[PDB]
């Protein structure tokens, strides 16, 4: 059983007021059941896509989770991640600089 | 070239939660093209590439009709290996298969592959001369024995050979100005402090396909490969990634640092430095 | 093109 | 909306037992049942079922049509929509009906066959059901004919997902889920598309009795038992394969009529090869 590393990261370069995607890329967990989340504030976001299950050369699988938004200075945005491997939801801070 | 087609299948049993499950996705290279999964209300092969779109309804048929036969046959194989590990029917398990072609500049075939694995380890491999199988473990010994008396290998090989050469060759003209087209990175390196005598230096670089890249740091030319934080590539979301590579560096000494570069895109290596 | 050939385990 | 389902089995006899689970929003508790003429009716006055309710012994009242909702706290109504219908048939509650094969329960891969229940007992409905599957038995209405009430299932293209063994069951009116006692049981194999067997008898086809005749199955292919079939229609004998100095595959059957062989492998009792040619002994 493989845990799930976790990115959290914008389409492009992030500027306040401007539109854009926010992403949290999930990757290298066993088996394919996870649950991921994108949070504002704390709180999740509703309107959440995701790519089509698929897997690496080790047999890991990924997944890309993403939704449009307009960041701002005073919001603080997270990927929350649960999987079978995880006693605990592991949450990820987006950090403009990673 | 050098090009290639994947197809990825992962089928679940999750006795309880749901009907067992079928998902399967196609690529070229690292653009995702077509998806089929068995959950939908009515299933069907369905495009995830703009430049397949307007392939005509004789293809959706064929694949869709293919994939509900695929479905079938692995939610079958799932019980299969349920008998031959001796596991319970109350337990959840997976099988993957990735299988397809790589083919040179010329569009001629380079190689063929079929793989599959069961529960995240190898199960059973078809080997590169496209005409034996590797079996990992006793149970795969056993689906072995079967396709060497069903002559499995020869239709694959025939498959490979073949159709999925000459399909593949169709979608990079299909998509000849995404598939073909390199982007080259937009780079860039920021500077972070950590202490008041540490930083952290790190190489930025956005916007690029293919997925394949290199970033290295040097140090008066000295690859730090052993001293370097090496971020995953990751997926942009609009068919270009992003990657990252980061080193810690002594304060004031940050001009002995440079970031190398690489990428098809790339008319010449980069190498950049912070300022 | 998706492989037409049966994998039976 | 929840996911409901019965373990091990919806299609259960009286006696046996089966457990709805409700699974919703990734837990297995709290939640209420209905059967499908009172919808918006929980059934046992309400009851909130902290697991899986376990049915047993099951009898008749148990069969029927079920639905699900589970519990949502912070949510408009208390509770979730309605799960997937399962059925629950219970079965033994009538003389079974007789089931058999056209042309025959050895199916070429690929190929079709034709299941026939039948009954002098008149079932508005026939089911058929196999062995082990979660698969929802395949329902047809009853034909009346001659005395006789009977129904046609058509079976493929043939896979091993549509081999092994078969029931049909007759249902009557006005008590649509329950089912009657089973019919006798049928193995439906697949033959194919693995390489045919070769057959020999030794010393000879030729026997007069008193004398010992042994009959060999043999392949290059790495069979892991042998069935050898007569014509005469008694139930095939089966032996374990025993690999040979020169690499073939092979077991003897000590023993007239006419006889074919099949491979098969471990683990797999319901998929054997194409069958040999015949030999007359
Ligand atoms: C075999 C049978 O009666 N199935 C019924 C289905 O036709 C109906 O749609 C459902 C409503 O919940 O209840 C179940
Ligand atoms: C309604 C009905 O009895 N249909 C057919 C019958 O014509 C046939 O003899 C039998 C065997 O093929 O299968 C059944
Ligand atoms: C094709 C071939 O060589 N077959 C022979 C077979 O006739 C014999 O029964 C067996 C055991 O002695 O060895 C092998």
């Amino acid at each position: 059983q493989r845990t799930p590393k976790i990115q959290v990261y914008s389409r492009h370069p992030a500027e306040n007021g401007k539109s854009n995607f926010l992403n949290c890329y999930v990757s290298g967990f066993h088996p394919s059941d996870i649950e991921v989340d994108l949070l504002k504030n704390g709180e999740r976001i509703e309107k959440v896509e995701h790519s089509d299950l698929s897997f690496s050369k080790d047999w890991s699988f990924y997944l890309l989770y993403y939704t449009e938004f307009t960041p701002t200075e005073k919001d603080e945005y997270a990927c929350r991640v649960n999987h079978v491997t995880l006693s605990q939801p592991k949450i990820v801070k987006w950090d403009r600089d990673m | 070239g050098s090009h290639s087609m994947r197809y990825f299948y992962t089928a679940m049993s999750r006795p309880g939660r749901g009907e067992p499950r079928f998902i399967a996705v196609g690529y070229v290279d690292d653009t995702q093209f077509v998806r089929f999964d068995s959950d939908a209300a009515s299933p069907r092969m369905a495009p995830r590439a703009p430049w397949i779109e307007q392939e005509g309804p004789e293809y959706w048929d064929g694949e869709t009709r293919n994939m509900k036969a695929s479905a079938q046959t692995y939610r079958e194989n799932l019980r299969t290996a349920l008998r031959y590990y001796n596991q319970s029917e109350a337990g959840s398990h997976i099988i993957q298969v990735m299988y397809g072609c790589d083919v040179g500049p010329d569009g001629r075939l380079l190689r063929g592959h079929d793989q599959s694995a069961y529960d995240g380890k190898d199960y059973i491999a078809l080997n590169e001369d496209l005409s034996s199988w590797t079996a990992a473990d006793t149970a795969a010994q056993i689906t072995q024995r079967k396709w060497e008396a069903a002559r499995v290998a020869e239709q694959l090989r025939a498959y490979l050979e073949g159709l999925c050469v000459e399909w593949l060759r169709r979608y990079l003209e299909n998509g000849k100005e995404t598939l073909q087209r390199a982007d080259p990175p937009k780079t860039h390196v920021t500077h972070h402090p950590i202490s008041d005598h540490e930083a952290t230096l790190r190489c930025w670089a956005l916007g690029f396909y293919p997925a394949e890249i290199t970033l290295t740091w040097q140090r008066d030319g000295e690859d730090q490969t052993q001293d370097t934080e090496l971020v995953e590539t990751r997926p942009a979301g609009d068919r270009t990634f992003q990657k990252w590579a980061a080193v810690v560096v002594p304060s004031g000494e940050e001009q002995r640092y440079t970031c190398h570069v690489q990428h098809e895109g790339l008319p010449k290596p980069l190498t950049l430095r912070w300022e | 093109l998706s492989s037409p050939v049966t994998k039976s385990f | 909306k929840p996911f409901l389902s019965a373990w091990p089995s919806a299609v259960v006899p009286r006696g046996g037992h089966v457990t709805l689970r409700c699974h919703y929003r990734h837990r297995f508790n709290n939640f209420m049942l209905y059967k499908e003429d009172r919808i918006h009716i929980p059934i046992f006055h309400g009851r909130i079922f902290q697991e899986s309710f376990n049915m047993s012994p099951v009898t008749t009242a148990h069969a029927g049509n079920y639905t699900c909702r589970g519990s949502h706290p912070h949510s408009p109504t208390g509770w979730s929509a309605p799960s997937n219908p399962v059925v629950i048939m219970v079965t033994g509650n009538h003389r079974k009906p007789s089931l058999l094969a056209h042309p025959g329960p050895l199916v070429k891969s690929g190929e079709r066959v034709i299941l026939q229940c039948w009954s002098d007992i008149m079932f508005e409905h026939f089911f058929l059901h196999k062995e082990g599957i979660s698969k929802d038995p395949s329902r047809l209405v009853g034909q009346i004919h001659d005395g006789v009430s009977k129904a046609n299932f058509s079976i493929g293209p043939m896979m091993l997902a549509l081999a092994g063994t078969y029931r049909c069951y007759g249902s009557v009116t006005h008590t649509p889920y329950q089912l009657s006692a089973p019919s006798d049981p049928l193995d439906i194999v697949v033959t194919g598309p693995y390489e045919k067997p070769s057959l020999s008898a030794q010393p000879g086809p030729k026997v007069q009795a008193g004398e010992s005749v042994t009959l060999s199955c043999s392949s290059r292919s790495s069979y892991d038992m042998y069935h050898l079939s007569r014509e005469g229609g008694a139930h095939e004998r089966r032996l374990p394969a025993v690999r040979k100095v020169n690499r073939t595959f092979q077991a003897d059957f000590p023993l007239g009529g006419t006889y074919r062989c099949f491979g098969s492998f471990r683990h797999s009792p319901y998929e054997w090869s194409d069958p040999s040619d015949p030999l007359l002994v």
